[PDB]
């Protein structure tokens, strides 16, 4: 634990990147989190929503 | 744009509708602005034969 200050910064940056990438898997109330699935399953009036 | 259609087809003169005259006769855009006007014309556009 001598080098904890640098490792803390590295861990925080990697965790922020992992969280930002992970947030793509969330649908945020939509039917799916995949854009291709929505574009292939629905008409543009509701796919737009 | 003036035409004569059936009574059940007046729902198809709208953005984002699936239907027959919507696809092959008269299509409205999704960003359509304006008014659709429909009235019964059985006394004028109909014959007993």
């Amino acid at each position: 634990s001598a080098l904890g200050k640098l490792q803390d910064v590295v861990n925080q940056n990697a965790q922020a990147l992992n969280t930002l990438v992970k947030q793509l898997s969330s649908n945020f109330g939509a039917i799916s989190s995949v854009l291709n699935d929505i574009l292939s399953r629905l008409d543009p009036p509701e796919a737009e929503v | 744009d003036s035409f004569v259609i059936r009574g059940d087809e007046v729902r198809q003169i709208a953005p984002g509708q699936t239907g027959t005259i919507a696809d092959y006769n008269y299509k409205l855009p999704d960003d359509f602005t304006g008014c659709v006007i429909a009235w019964n014309s059985n006394n004028l556009d109909s014959k007993v034969g």
